């Protein structure tokens, strides 16, 4: 249903919230009352019309298929290339992942996408992550890997990953400090 | 798990399968040097089973085909952190002990170049420092390991301990070891004398020497020991390190200098440094050159499966999902087949 502003624009008149609600109730009654074409043609004058983007699969020089993606977490940006076939190796910045991320939490984050779609040990990954700390880098690489793997999993699996939150870019970033207070939300100790 | 427990017969046929160490052999050969976490595992399981791996197999092959006439060869086990260097070295140590070699086992040369409360000055050479605590500890461990040859080996010089006390040519090396252990002020000198005597007598065919040094890169690196004047001390000023350096030369024969690099516990080395030059430095590589580097890598899938099965048979993986294929894949991914990471994860899983 068009908004009160749209209805006002059509009627070149100033309306009220309750007037708009009355009119919308009347139109809804009209819709429910088996409105045919003769009535639907009128009604539609007041109607206003209202999935992951799979990357293309590229091919290297040696003919191996892969998918490239990127993901950002906090200040960390990661570019990940996932090959169609592999032995589960993950090389981050040219270093093996268990060496780059000595933290079990970060290794678990790397695992989370592949483990979810039941493709552990089936894909090789080459990731390059810059900026942020260890955890931000792990999250960015996780997002990039999930997006790249979307090209190799089925559409139902892609939707399941999206529902599990493996393809959403975490918008949580550090909140700026504000003048006159200790931090983003911390206030200076009040002195009654 | 292999029925074979002799450390001389197992070969490629037993690769990726376990090899037992009897409690007596563990208490005799290994009073020191075993990884702390492996010692904890041994105490918990009541068993000491080491997977036989290609590094240990190759080093055993070399030691069996060695020609004692030729100068003692230097073998250097190198690999990423927690790949199994120390345990491969311990496997070879056990093989040599069962073959009746004299095992001169330094459990961690790093300990000798850091965290030393008692740093006196050597009476034999005033330009060098003593580490009585470490010297006495290692002397006790050495006596425990090689007591059998300790009475059969005689000294070939006169060794003055005090201005009045001395040990005479023809005396057992047990006298030297006992003097060092009992009189802690003479521990470093006893270690030096023992090293000299073993090095010289290995050339005479009296026995076969295995100088098994873990963390060998500590000798030619830096140290975190400061003089009373807050002045840093290089390794050569330490009497123990200097004597072990002398031992590490191939000028002698009748044995083998087996050693293992270890970034863990090293000083002023980055976490990801594992290559021979990266860990040894110019001085260390110059000293060891020529040497045979042996790569210790993560578990291959067969070894990983064998280790997981060993833990499951011991019931260590108490998590209900560990036996599942999905749990095994998760373990493999988390540890990337790294022995230390897999063991640590299974320690609480
Ligand atoms: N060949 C092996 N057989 C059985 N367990 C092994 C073996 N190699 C490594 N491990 C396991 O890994 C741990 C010992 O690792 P080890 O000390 O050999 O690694 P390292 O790389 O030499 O150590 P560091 O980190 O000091 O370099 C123990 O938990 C042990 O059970
Ligand atoms: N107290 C004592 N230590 C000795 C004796 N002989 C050898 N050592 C030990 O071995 C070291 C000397 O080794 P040596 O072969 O003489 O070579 P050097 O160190 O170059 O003189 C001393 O610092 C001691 O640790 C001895 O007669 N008395
Ligand atoms: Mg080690």
């Amino acid at each position: 249903w068009l908004i009160k502003e749209e209805l006002e624009e059509m009627l070149v008149e100033k309306l009220s919230d309750l007037d708009y609600m009355q009119f919308i109730r009347l139109l809804e009654k009209l819709l429910t009352s088996q409105c045919g074409a003769a009535e639907e043609e009128f009604v539609q004058r007041f109607r206003r019309s209202v999935k992951q983007l799979i990357e293309p699969v590229q091919y290297d020089e040696q003919g191996m298929a892969f998918s490239k993606s990127e993901g950002k977490r906090k200040t960390a940006k990661a570019e990940a290339i996932v090959y169609k076939h592999g032995s589960g190796r993950i090389k981050v910045n040219g270093i093996d992942y268990q060496l780059y991320f000595p933290i079990t939490q970060d290794r678990e984050q790397l695992m989370f996408p592949f483990h979810f779609v039941d493709r552990l040990g089936k894909h090789d990954v080459t990731c390059t992550v810059s900026g942020g700390g260890r955890s931000a880098q792990a999250g960015a690489i996780r997002l990039a890997m999930a997006k790249a793997l979307c090209s190799f999993v089925t559409e139902d699996e892609v939707e399941w990953m999206r529902q599990a939150g493996l393809l959403t870019t975490d918008p949580r970033v550090r909140e700026r400090k504000k003048p006159g207070q200790e931090g983003a939300r911390r206030k200076f100790t009040w002195k009654k | 798990r292999t029925n074979e427990n002799d450390p001389a017969k197992h070969g490629d046929q037993h690769e990726g399968q376990h090899y037992n160490i009897s409690p007596q052999d563990l208490e005799t050969v290994f009073p020191h040097g075993l990884p702390p976490r492996f010692v904890m595992q041994v105490k918990t399981f009541s068993e000491a089973c080491l997977m036989v791996r290609k590094p240990a197999l190759e080093l055993l092959h070399y030691l069996k085909n060695t020609s004692f006439a030729y100068p003692a060869i230097r073998y250097l086990l190198y690999g990423e952190k927690g790949t199994g260097k120390t345990l491969s070295l311990c496997h070879v140590i056990h093989f040599c002990a069962k073959q009746d070699w004299l095992i001169l086992h330094i459990p961690d040369a790093h300990l000798w170049v850091k965290n030393c409360r008692d740093l006196l000055q050597s009476s034999y050479n005033k330009q060098r420092f003593d580490q009585p605590l470490e010297a006495s500890t290692w002397l006790k461990n050495f006596k425990t390991t090689n007591e059998r040859f300790l009475n059969q080996i005689k000294v070939q010089e006169k060794y003055v301990w005090n201005k009045r006390e001395s040990t005479e040519k023809g005396s057992p090396l047990g006298e030297v070891v006992e003097q060092g252990i009992t009189r802690v002020r003479n521990a470093t000198d006893a270690v030096g004398i023992v090293l000299k005597e073993l090095k010289r007598q290995s050339s005479l065919g009296m026995f076969h020497l295995l100088v098994a040094v873990d963390g060998i890169n500590a000798l030619w690196g830096r140290t975190t020991l400061k003089r009373e004047d807050k002045s840093p001390i290089a390794p050569e000023e330490l009497a123990l390190v200097h004597n072990l350096r002398k031992m590490m030369k191939n000028d002698w024969h009748g044995g083998a200098i087996v050693s293992a690099l270890s970034q863990t516990g090293s000083l002023f080395k980055p976490r990801k440094a594992y290559l021979p030059q990266e860990l040894l430095g110019k001085e260390g590589f110059d000293a060891l050159d020529p040497f045979i580097p042996i790569l210790v890598s993560n578990y291959n899938p067969k070894e990983f499966e064998s280790c997981i099965q060993y833990y499951l048979e011991n019931n260590w993986l108490q998590h209900e999902k560990a036996p599942t294929e999905e749990g095994k894949k998760e373990l493999l991914f988390l540890s990337n087949a790294n022995p230390s990471l897999l063991e640590r994860h299974c320690a609480y899983l």
